[PDB]
């Protein structure tokens, strides 16, 4: 209380730098402070999660201001197919000319930075054309960021501050939610797409100045009364529609097309509205369904009390899970991060498929760009739902209430989930690694015809049934007599159709026995990290080795040599060792992404087709073959505008190899050798008038653990940036 | 038993080394072991190198109370020798510690109480998620 | 690039004097006994 | 440290037990020369405060980077000088 | 045929990448004299070679494009050779060394010291649990059914 | 203060030019500052105003 | 055709300021 | 500043206070056992955590228990 | 408590051998022991012995 950690007692006391480090690293845990209450720790997030807000709208801020003021935004809207759009400009003093000359790009003045995160197309879509526009959306986020820090502020103060009770009220925020948030929310979007950004892509200019007066429709609100709902598709845009431009348009803005617009390659407008007005309508509706102050609803608690199989089977069913999700705030995080992970993973898997955005599909860098990024952001999110469950079962779950219901059934056979998973894993290693070395080995000995390749013949079906007439199956939409075909052949399916029997689009790619060996990589690696995952949570109460883990918290370093050695035995460790699987699988899955893709954007498929079936392929022909320009950015002949990119490459290789020395060497050849260097110190003539006030010591065990891990992951996450966006700029195709 | 006080014996016969006392115990507490020798013998010290004891009182300075006990184990079960130590403070005091009534610790010995028996076994101790936003510890119950 | 000095000036700002405080002033908060 | 005998031990003297020495300490008080500690004493006493040291510090570094970066010469800068070429073409034809 | 794939026979490609194999080895051959063992053993692969590509095109392979045989494992009853007969047959023998090691563990727990015979293996036993392994699957199915298969105490730590 | 004034102008970006010596002497003073900064943020952190002395 | 007034600048870092300083009242707020 | 915890299953062997470094443990005279005696950790001020009374201790599972807490200077081992 | 010669099976919760049966070796018949009977197993534990004390009342008499 009196030192640096004022929320803890036994680190301020520390006399080491031990305390330093510690303090930093235990802050924001709120439930480990001293003389922490409920109502305190409720506030205390409610206010941070406040602050969360005004940093990602003042981020957001930032990147519009600095794009409107050192971007050629309007230069690119006028030119998008063949205009770099600018990020940043660059004003370091450690340059020399030649840098200066190399980083010149765009219609700049000066040094600037290539944006690869895909803005330009996503504000253009939207309906900004000026510099002006932007400039205003940066002021009106600042104010939006200055009202959430006032709002924080004064719901900290002690007369507007909440009670315990207002934050266990599911039914009603979960009422407010799911109506306002949701529904409310893409009902505001789907207004403005309809009013204001709709027009743009006709050649209309829409603003606050003339909202008032410019109709969306040329019988506005008309038909919507007097049920002639059709009245708003009847003229859609044309196939010659030139996007920006009155060329061809329609007056339509709700249409059901389908598919993509011919010159941008994208979804269409009115398709994105229908589809954000739809389901605006169904969440409000279903915003409606639990009982608040009006005396209508469901109730959350009987729905989980009356859910129960007689014949025990479930045993007492979900019978007293409602106050184990309600006081836990662990169970509540694991939820959102599981759920938060699969829909960004969602996102980043519709979105390289169908491109909402103008122009974008023909930035291939960008569209690389934007996978990876949230491709990795989905794995971290993963990984961190079974930590915090973890963290649940050790701190929040109370054996006694929870008695034969489903989450202590699903502890009661946890050694028959741990060993099923455990022979999946297996399973697919041995066999998947059996098929490559053996397509090695062929290829070595010259006789490439004694591979075994397999054909992926499921997902292929899956293709015929989507109606990719390829493959020769001809069933469901692929079959001009099925009823599916029949019912849909007049509302979506003529677009659609087109969409997927096009060969040059990422719309259901064609695939082979690579593709078939790929998946099942990533199958493997996806049952592997929930395996370690899985028994870490299941497994954090206690073991046979160490029957009273529990008392020990999540966190812990080990219990002793004896017994036989346990090192790395608490969950955090099996955290710790699944964010290598994590990323391993990841790593997977990013690579074949970029190698298909590169081979399809250069029109090379066959590369791909033949080379993914032997990990040499791979070797050479991804890694090897495409780290030429990158490697390539500064040489005894000069630089390129890939310097920073080659630089970045080897800080990534860097930083990786860094992590390892925390990772293999452990903590008492470190500790003596301090010891060694203080003896030193104090011993130095004119040094010993300079005193440290903290008594040096070597890192704890687990410190030693997570600095190895985030050296990993940075020179990881570095690396592959790096690798990507030169291998993808440096060809542009 | 009545503790033993200090007073102005020899000490071991000892080139010196790197291993001494540093300004922890200019600034700290630091520790003095005692045990009586039948004859002159050599011995290891506990912070490397080679000494020679004394025929009669010795007394040795040592920087932290594991190398007294080390030392004062090897002098038990190699050489015989029975041994005290002490704890003494920059300001002068000075704290009795090891034979804290006389007899070693793995002897039994009346008037000693227990502390910190539980009277249960390990696998009676309650859940973390029952002493929720409670400063008990399952294990001080 | 409307102003074009801002840079010149915000640049070493950020870079060297606002470190250059924040350290130190961490530096003097951790190391007290209050 | 008694010193009489091997008894290096005593409470009297807890200094020399601990071995709290000055090496090399010398309190010899005559170093210099009178009219340059009058020179010294008169001109650089002025920073002996210390929180007003850090105040004049902090504001006079904060004004030579500001004055020196953004009034330095293109000549002595490359990234004040600028580019002096033509841009060069993107891949695919992107400026 | 499926998931357009062509016969072997039927592609080209195949036949192209025979051709180009027999072209390589011959001008491999080209640097030896007639008669030696080098210009022996390089006929022996350009037969061996031509017996493989004609086996393969007549055993009803798919191809695909690139030239290369393609795999089908979906059941389908014109290709069961090449997925559903050899995992039948791994089955078995997997199934088999599998039932034979329980039945020695089995045998050797009720013994005098179970782990001496663990590490040094009893021969005379061994050899008869070996044999008796032919017919597994009915003495699978018999255990399964008599209830002798599985167990129900077994230890468990605190849940 | 004096040595440092070599090691600044005969190494550095501008030691080619024809302003090498205000540029290094200029570094050196900036070199100082930030020392005479580190001494002063020292001294505060680690003497009271009632310590006798150490 | 627009490129930003300075004027719009300077309102940019004065709003930014204020922000700031609202910023650091809630982590003054946070922090007691 | 670790706490160290006897439970009464202890058989009173002594070997936990014979492997402790530091003379945390001692014995102390109980009924319940037939050697009649049991472990005591008075001196937990003074203990390091190298747990080898755990390691010393023969029972199904451990009858002394070793916490881990806050560091300290004697906790540390630090002789500087 | 289970005379000698008797194969009882474990239920303390925290035992290594938990739903596994042993040989009870030798009971103590002092008023005030709390865990007199002696059982010894098949299989050493991770410490490496394979004897423990256990009460009347966390055995089962097969
Ligand atoms: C209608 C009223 C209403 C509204 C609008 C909100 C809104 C909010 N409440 Mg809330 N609340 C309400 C009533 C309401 N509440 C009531 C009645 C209670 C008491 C019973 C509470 C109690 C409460 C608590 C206790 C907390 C909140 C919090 C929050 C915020 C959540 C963080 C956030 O912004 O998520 C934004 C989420 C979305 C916009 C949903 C988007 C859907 C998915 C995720 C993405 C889909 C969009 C699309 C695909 C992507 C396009 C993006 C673009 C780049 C293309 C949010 C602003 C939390 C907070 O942050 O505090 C400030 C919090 O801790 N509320
Ligand atoms: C929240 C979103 C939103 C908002 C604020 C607006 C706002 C506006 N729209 Mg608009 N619009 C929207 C969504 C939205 N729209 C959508 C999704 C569509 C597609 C169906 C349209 C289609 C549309 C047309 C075709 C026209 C407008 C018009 C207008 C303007 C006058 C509205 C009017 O006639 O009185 C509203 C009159 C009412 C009777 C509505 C009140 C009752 C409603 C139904 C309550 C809604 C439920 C509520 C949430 C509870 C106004 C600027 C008109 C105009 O003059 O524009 C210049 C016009 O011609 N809009
Ligand atoms: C909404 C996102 C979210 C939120 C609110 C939290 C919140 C929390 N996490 Mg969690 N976590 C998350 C995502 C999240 N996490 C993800 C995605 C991962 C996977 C990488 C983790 C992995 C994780 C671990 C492994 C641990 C936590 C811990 C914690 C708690 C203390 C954090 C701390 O000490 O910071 C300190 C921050 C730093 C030192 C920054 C280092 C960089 C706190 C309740 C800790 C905890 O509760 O301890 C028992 C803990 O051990 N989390
Ligand atoms: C590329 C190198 C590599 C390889 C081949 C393996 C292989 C394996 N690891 Mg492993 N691992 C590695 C690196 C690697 N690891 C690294 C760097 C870490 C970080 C510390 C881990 C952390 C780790 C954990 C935590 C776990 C595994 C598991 C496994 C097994 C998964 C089952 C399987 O696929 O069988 C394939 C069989 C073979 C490849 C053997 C070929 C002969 C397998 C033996 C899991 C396991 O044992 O599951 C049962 C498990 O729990 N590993
Ligand atoms: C390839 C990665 C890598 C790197 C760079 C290091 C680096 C180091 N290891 Mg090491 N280590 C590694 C992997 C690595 N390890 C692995 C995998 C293991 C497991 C076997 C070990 C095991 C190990 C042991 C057992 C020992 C070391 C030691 C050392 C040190 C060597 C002496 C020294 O000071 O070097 C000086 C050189 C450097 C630190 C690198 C050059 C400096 C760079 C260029 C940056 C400097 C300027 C920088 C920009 C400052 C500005 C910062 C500011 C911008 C914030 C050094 C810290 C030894 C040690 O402690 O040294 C006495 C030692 O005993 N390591
Ligand atoms: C997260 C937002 C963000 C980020 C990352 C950046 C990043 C950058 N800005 Mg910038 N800027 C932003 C918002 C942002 N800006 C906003 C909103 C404004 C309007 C006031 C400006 C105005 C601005 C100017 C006028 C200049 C830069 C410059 C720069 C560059 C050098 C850094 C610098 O001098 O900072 C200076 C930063 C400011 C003057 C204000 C930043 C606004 C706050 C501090 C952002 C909040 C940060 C974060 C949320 C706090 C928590 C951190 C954890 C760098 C690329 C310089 C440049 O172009 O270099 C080439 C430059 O001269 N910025
Ligand atoms: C991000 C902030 C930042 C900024 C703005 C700079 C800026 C600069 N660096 Mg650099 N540097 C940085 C970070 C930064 N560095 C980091 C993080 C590292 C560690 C890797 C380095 C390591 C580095 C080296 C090794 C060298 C530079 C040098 C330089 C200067 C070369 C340009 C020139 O003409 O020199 C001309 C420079 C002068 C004529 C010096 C006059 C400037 C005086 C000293 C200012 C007064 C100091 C002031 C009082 C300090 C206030 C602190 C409060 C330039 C001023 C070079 C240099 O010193 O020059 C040089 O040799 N830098
Ligand atoms: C879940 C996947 C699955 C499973 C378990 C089976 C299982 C089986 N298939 Mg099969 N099959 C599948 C998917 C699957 N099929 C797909 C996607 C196709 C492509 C349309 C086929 C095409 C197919 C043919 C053509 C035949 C089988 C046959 C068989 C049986 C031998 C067996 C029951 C055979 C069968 O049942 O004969 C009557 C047979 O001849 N399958
Ligand atoms: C790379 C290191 C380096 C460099 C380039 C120089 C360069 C120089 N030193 Mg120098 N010097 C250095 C290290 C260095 N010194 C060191 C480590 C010391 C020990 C403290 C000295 C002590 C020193 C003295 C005492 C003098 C120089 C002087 C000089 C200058 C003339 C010779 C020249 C600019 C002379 C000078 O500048 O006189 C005008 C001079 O009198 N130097
Ligand atoms: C440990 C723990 C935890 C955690 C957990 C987790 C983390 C989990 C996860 C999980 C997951 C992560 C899951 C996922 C799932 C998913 C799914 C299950 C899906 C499904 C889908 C479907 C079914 C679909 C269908 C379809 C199709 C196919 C087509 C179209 C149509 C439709 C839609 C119908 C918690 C916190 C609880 C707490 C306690 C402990
Ligand atoms: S952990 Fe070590 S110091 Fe502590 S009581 Fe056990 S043996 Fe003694």
């Amino acid at each position: 209380a009196s030192r640096f950690p004022k929320f803890s007692r036994g680190l301020s006391q520390d006399p080491t730098t031990r305390r330093i480090w510690f303090g930093i690293a235990t802050a924001h845990d709120f439930e480990s402070h001293d003389d922490m209450t409920e109502e305190r720790l409720y506030q205390k997030i409610f206010a941070s999660h406040f602050g969360q807000l005004a940093i990602i709208f003042l981020w957001t801020s930032g990147n519009l201001f600095h794009v409107a003021w050192q971007g050629n935004f309007e230069a690119w809207g006028q030119d998008p197919l063949h205009v770099r759009p600018i990020a940043h400009a660059i004003w370091d003093p450690h340059f020399g000319q030649p840098a200066v000359e190399a980083f010149t790009r765009g219609g700049a003045s000066g040094p600037v930075n290539i944006a690869y995160s895909g803005v330009y197309q996503w504000w253009y879509t939207i309906g900004l054309r000026t510099n002006q526009d932007l400039y205003g959306g940066s002021i009106f986020l600042l104010f939006v960021s200055a009202l959430f820090l006032i709002a924080g502020w004064l719901h900290l103060q002690p007369k507007w501050k909440p009670s315990v009770s207002w934050f266990k009220n599911a039914e009603s925020r979960l009422n407010h939610h799911l109506s306002g948030l949701f529904g409310v929310s893409s009902l505001a979007w789907t207004g403005h797409l309809v009013h204001v950004a709709i027009p743009e892509s006709r050649g209309e200019h829409v603003r606050w100045n003339n909202l008032l007066t410019a109709l969306p429709h040329p019988q506005g609100l008309g038909p919507f009364f007097a049920g002639q709902w059709n009245v708003y598709a009847q003229n859609p845009d044309s196939n010659s529609h030139l996007f920006g431009t009155s060329e061809g348009a329609g007056t339509a803005i709700l249409t059901f097309l389908g598919g993509f617009h011919p010159q941008t390659q994208s979804l269409w407008l009115t398709d994105m509205a229908h589809h954000h007005l739809a389901i605006a309508v169904i969440f409000i509706i279903a915003g409606h369904m639990y009982r608040t102050n009006f005396g209508i609803g469901h109730s959350m608690k009987e729905i989980l009390e009356a859910h129960t199989p007689p014949g025990g089977r479930l045993g007492r069913g979900h019978k007293g899970l409602y106050d184990t999700i309600n006081n836990s705030l662990h169970f509540q995080l694991g939820l959102a991060l599981a759920s938060l992970g699969v829909i960004t993973s969602l996102v980043a898997q519709h979105m390289y498929s169908l491109p909402p955005y103008a122009f974008l599909a023909q930035d291939f860098t960008t569209q690389a760009a934007l996978y990876t990024h949230h491709q990795y952001i989905a794995g971290f999110i993963m990984t961190g739902a079974f930590a915090h469950g973890a963290i649940f079962f050790i701190r929040d779950y109370n054996p006694e209430q929870n008695k034969d219901n489903v989450l202590a059934r699903m502890l009661e056979h946890k050694e028959a989930i741990i060993s099923h998973l455990s022979w999946a894993s297996l399973f697919l290693g041995f066999h998947t690694l059996g098929l490559y070395v053996h397509n090695d080995v062929m290829l070595a000995f010259g006789t490439p015809e004694k591979q075994i390749l397999i054909e992926p013949v499921f997902a292929q079906w899956i293709q015929s049934a989507h109606g990719k007439a390829l493959y020769g199956f001809d069933v469901l939409l692929s079959s001009a007599d099925s009823p599916a075909f029949n019912a849909g052949q007049t509302l979506w399916l003529p677009g659609w159709l087109d969409a997927i029997n096009n060969n040059s689009n990422s719309l259901f790619l064609t695939i082979g026995p690579g593709d078939f060996l790929v998946h099942h990589a990533i199958a493997l690696g996806l049952h592997t990290t929930t395996l370690i995952l899985v028994k870490g949570a299941l497994d954090a109460r206690g073991s046979k080795l160490m029957p009273d883990k529990k008392e020990f918290g999540y966190s812990f370093p080990c219990d002793g040599p004896g017994r036989g050695g346990t090192c790395d035995i608490s969950a955090w460790d099996a955290f710790y060792l699944a964010v290598f699987w994590m990323l391993n699988t990841i790593g997977w899955v990013t690579f074949y992404w970029h190698w298909k893709h590169i081979t399809l954007w250069q029109g090379n498929v066959a590369q791909f087709n033949e080379s993914s079936t032997y990990l040499m392929g791979w070797l050479r022909d991804y890694l090897w073959l495409n780290s030429s320009q990158l490697i390539n950015g500064y040489n005894p002949f000069g630089m390129n505008s890939l310097s920073v990119w080659a630089w970045m490459f080897l800080f990534g290789h860097l930083v990786w190899a860094t992590g390892f020395m925390f990772l293999i060497s452990w903590r008492g050849y470190w500790q003596e050798l301090i010891e060694t260097l203080a003896w030193a110190h104090e011993r130095t003539p004119l040094a010993n008038l300079v005193r440290w006030k903290d008594k040096p010591v070597a890192l704890s065990i687990v410190q030693a653990r997570l600095v190895g891990l985030a050296h990993f992951s940075v020179g990881y996450i570095f690396t592959y940036a790096a690798f990507l966006i030169a291998s993808t700029s440096g060809k542009f195709g | 038993t009545p503790p033993t006080l200090n007073a102005d014996t020899p000490a071991p016969i000892f080139g010196g080394s790197t291993g001494g006392l540093l300004r922890k115990a200019q600034v700290e507490e630091f520790y003095v072991i005692t045990w009586e020798s039948p004859k002159e013998q050599i011995f290891e010290m506990p912070t490397g190198g080679a000494a020679i004891m004394r025929s009669g009182p010795n007394l040795l300075k040592l920087a932290r109370k594991e190398q007294c006990l080390a030392l004062g184990a090897r002098l038990r079960t190699k050489f015989k020798i029975q041994y005290q130590f002490y704890r003494v403070f920059p300001n002068g005091e000075v704290q009795y510690l090891h034979p804290k009534d006389g007899v070693y610790p793995e002897k039994v010995n009346a008037g000693r109480s227990p502390v910190g028996v539980n009277n249960r076994s390990i696998g009676k101790n309650a859940n973390p998620a029952e002493l929720k936003f409670a400063h008990k510890q399952a294990y001080d119950l | 690039m409307t102003a074009s000095y801002l840079p010149s000036i915000f640049v070493p700002l950020i870079g060297l004097v606002f470190p250059a405080i924040t350290m130190a002033s961490l530096f003097i908060y951790i190391e007290q006994d209050e | 440290k008694y010193g009489e005998k091997s008894v290096y031990f005593d409470l009297g003297e807890i200094d020399n037990t601990t071995g709290n020495w000055d090496l090399y300490g010398n309190d010899d008080p005559n170093r210099y020369n009178g009219f340059q500690n009058k020179f010294f004493e008169t001109f650089a006493g002025a920073f002996t405060k210390r929180g007003l040291l850090l105040k004049f510090l902090v504001l006079g570094g904060a004004t030579t980077i500001g004055y020196l970066g953004s009034t330095s010469s293109p000549d002595l800068l490359a990234i004040k000088n600028g580019p002096k070429q033509v841009p060069v073409m993107g891949p695919r034809g992107r400026k | 045929d499926v998931a357009g794939l062509t016969p072997c026979k039927e592609s080209k490609g195949f036949a192209k990448r025979e051709k180009q194999e027999i072209k390589k080895l011959e001008s491999r051959l080209k640097l030896y004299a007639p008669d030696s063992a080098p210009a022996l053993a390089l006929n022996a692969t350009i037969e061996k070679t031509k017996r493989r590509f004609a086996f393969y095109g007549n055993e009803g392979l798919l191809c695909g494009t690139d030239g290369l045989p393609h795999l089908i494992v979906d059941g389908d009853q014109a290709h069961l050779g090449e997925f559903v007969y050899p995992g039948l047959v791994f089955l078995y023998i997997a199934g088999w060394i599998g039932w034979v090691g329980r039945a020695y563990l089995i045998d050797v727990r009720t013994s005098k010291k179970p782990t001496e015979k663990e590490i040094i293996i009893d021969v005379p036993l061994a050899l008869r649990i070996m044999s008796k392994g032919l017919t597994w699957p009915v003495a699978a199915i018999g255990e399964l059914r008599s209830g002798k298969l599985v167990e129900k105490s077994a230890n468990i730590t605190v849940s | 203060g004096y040595l440092l004034v070599g090691p600044f102008v005969l190494t550095g970006p501008l030691r080619n030019s024809a302003v090498r010596g205000e540029a290094g002497s200029l570094a050196a003073a900036g070199l100082v500052t930030i020392l005479t900064m580190c001494l002063t943020i020292y001294g505060i952190a680690s003497f009271k105003e009632g310590e006798p002395s150490k | 055709m627009t490129s930003i007034s300075d004027s719009q600048i300077i309102v940019a870092l004065v709003s930014a300021f204020i922000t700031g300083i609202l910023a650091l009242r809630l982590g003054k707020s946070l922090y007691q | 500043a670790h706490s160290v915890k006897i439970y009464d299953t202890c058989i009173g062997c002594t070997q936990c206070v014979r492997a402790c470094p530091t003379d945390v443990l001692e014995m102390v005279p109980w009924d319940g056992c037939k050697a009649s005696q049991i472990a005591s950790a008075p001196r937990t001020e003074d203990c390091v955590g190298c747990k080898r009374c755990e390691s010393a201790c023969p029972t199904d599972f451990l009858s002394v228990r070793v916490y881990l807490g806050a560091e300290t200077t004697r906790s540390m081992g630090l002789a500087y | 408590g289970p005379k000698r010669g008797s194969i009882v099976k474990v239920l303390r919760r925290e035992s290594y051998w938990f739903n596994d049966t042993g040989k009870v070796v030798a009971v103590d018949q002092a008023p005030g022991v709390r865990y007199p009977v002696v059982v010894r197993f098949d299989k050493v534990n991770y410490a490496g012995v394979s004897t423990n004390n256990y009460s009347p009342d966390e055995l089962e008499a097969a």
